[PDB]
């Protein structure tokens, strides 16, 4: 579990500081999109998302991160169907949401453990 | 480098009356404006993003419009508590801000009560000589102070300084005029003339130095 | 509920240094780009230095470009501006602010930090009282020269004295000292007969003057 933790961490910092860099303007959702726990880290809930924004992204970190959580997931736990916003502006903090909270959640638990 | 004018420096409203600041980007930054409002004493708050979203909290009358280089921050009905600076900035690229843009209650005009000072024998024992033409309590802002020492008008070692829009909505101003103290003491007359909007005719207040 | 406090803003002289700091509470502090933002004794706002989550990314103003450094610490929710050879046009309120992404707009700010950069040191003020050069009312006034730093506080007859009072705002002098001049309109009657008084407090060279008009 611990090893999960470092094998996602550098991809989900990657994600998030290029997100900052490239993207301008991007506004606050104020959503919460990523539950972190279920008490071990919560694949089935974040999951969904990072599917959900594979074509929006970089496809070959998503895969990477994806295995990952695949690994932590009960194989009868069902995955939740994720509305992407279709607004630009929306999907864009639908995106930036993700990341800082996948990047929070993978910080929260590193201290955790 | 994007450069964001805002014309006015300061405007006056009354309240209850549509207030319209403008802004001007030297390029297209497309939709990408802020505006932000600021109080004496504390931090500038948002108020509009993305040249037309109103923040949460934001009351409705604020609002702003605009698309490419020309915006319109918009208060539709002015309220006593609007009064501040409004700023705008873009973020299409490297951030930057506007000048700002005061706003000010418009009242009846008022005549300045003036008065001017001499330099003290302390002061002047010292090799300086600050002549000090005080201004009080006038509408509206724009005030034009000019010295004359001997009938030659001054442009050097003048200090201005304006007050904030007081509680009955004037303002008070001080000139001084600082020089060396020999020098002081080479002239006669000192005149502080004031051109005003609520004066007829300019106001001249002076004194001789050798009474 | 989302804070951030700015501290370590100081006087310091031209070619000097400092560092400021601002700790921020209420949201996870590594999801967010940080920024510094200025606004100087005239009240145009500048922004000086941006930091993107994880320190990869770092944007600067030209005018402190290779003098100012950005950084910050998310195991302390902490983010630093390292200010080395200041000038005096470095003076200024600086601001902590939040960012989504590293060039957006300003939603969070902290209450400011005051840097000050002068080559004079702290200088207490020589108070000069103005006597009048008959009538309903007489004025006075007391003229507050050059003293550093900002501010005074000027009151008459040890504060009994308010009504007509009238207390300019200071300016800036080539020296880099202040000055301002305050005036009261009395009574014709109460002049010459009565003393005046202007009691002028400087706090921060820890200096109090009364200079009978």
């Amino acid at each position: 579990v611990r090893k999960i933790i470092l094998e996602l961490q550098p991809l989900s910092r990657g994600l998030l500081e290029d997100y900052q860099k490239k993207e301008t303007g991007v506004p606050e959702s104020n959503r919460t999109l990523l539950l972190c726990l279920t008490p071990r880290l919560n694949s089935s809930a974040i999951l969904p998302y990072f599917r959900a924004i594979r074509p929006l992204s970089d496809k070959n970190i998503i895969d990477k991160i994806i295995e990952q959580l695949d690994k932590l997931k009960f194989q009868h736990e069902p995955e939740t169907e994720i509305s992407v916003p279709a607004d630009t502006f929306e999907c864009k903090s639908f995106i930036l949401t993700i990341l800082q909270q996948f990047s929070a959640c993978l910080e929260s638990v590193f201290k955790s453990l | 480098e994007i450069v964001m004018t805002q014309t006015h420096k300061f405007m006056s409203t009354s309240v209850g009356d549509r207030v319209n600041i403008t802004c001007k980007a030297s390029q297209d930054v497309g939709a990408a404006l802020a505006w932000y409002q600021q109080k004496p004493g504390q931090a500038p708050k948002l108020l509009i993003y993305w040249a037309s979203n109103r923040a949460t909290g934001v009351p409705s009358r604020f609002s702003g419009s605009g698309s490419g280089t020309d915006f319109t921050f918009t208060i539709s009905s002015l309220e006593p508590e609007d009064v501040a600076v409004y700023y705008c900035q873009q973020f299409s690229s490297y951030h930057t801000f506007g000048g700002g843009t005061k706003l000010e209650i418009k009242r009846n005009d008022a005549q300045p009560a003036v008065y001017l000072f001499q330099p003290s024998p302390d002061q002047l024992h010292t090799g300086s000589a600050s002549v000090v033409c005080l201004l009080n309590s006038f509408y509206p802002k724009d005030i034009n102070v000019k010295w004359k020492v001997d009938g030659v008008i001054q442009d050097t070692g003048i200090q201005e300084s304006v007050t904030e829009q007081d509680k009955d909505s004037t303002y008070s101003l001080s000139s001084t005029l600082t020089m060396s103290s020999t020098e002081y003491l080479s002239h006669e007359l000192y005149s502080c003339e004031i051109t005003h909007k609520s004066l007829p005719s300019t106001l001249i207040k002076s004194f001789q130095r050798s009474e | 509920e989302v804070q951030l406090v700015e501290s370590g803003g100081d006087l310091v002289k031209p070619g000097g240094s400092l560092r400021l700091s601002c700790v921020a509470s209420g949201f996870t502090f590594s999801s967010y780009v940080m920024s510094w933002v200025r606004q100087i004794p005239e009240k145009r706002l500048e922004w000086v230095a941006t930091i993107s989550s994880f320190g990869s990314y770092t944007y600067y103003v030209d005018a402190v470009k290779g003098r100012f450094t950005i950084s910050r610490d998310n195991a302390k929710n902490t983010l630093y501006l390292q200010m080395n050879s200041l000038r005096a046009e470095d003076t200024a309120i600086y601001y902590c602010t939040r960012q989504t992404t590293m060039i957006a707009w300003f939603a969070y700010w902290g209450q400011g930090t005051l840097v000050t950069v002068s080559s004079a040191s702290t200088t207490a003020p020589s108070v000069f009282p103005l006597a009048p050069s008959s009538g309903s009312t007489v004025a006075l006034a007391c003229l507050v020269s050059g003293y550093f730093p900002e501010p005074v506080t000027v009151s008459w007859n040890s504060g009994s004295l308010t009504s007509g009072v009238h207390t300019f705002p200071s300016v800036l002098q080539s020296s880099g000292l202040h000055s301002l001049s305050s005036m009261v309109t009395v009574p014709s009657s109460r002049w010459p007969s009565e003393t005046f008084t202007c009691n002028v407090v400087h706090p921060a060279s820890n200096t109090k003057v009364d200079k009978p008009v």
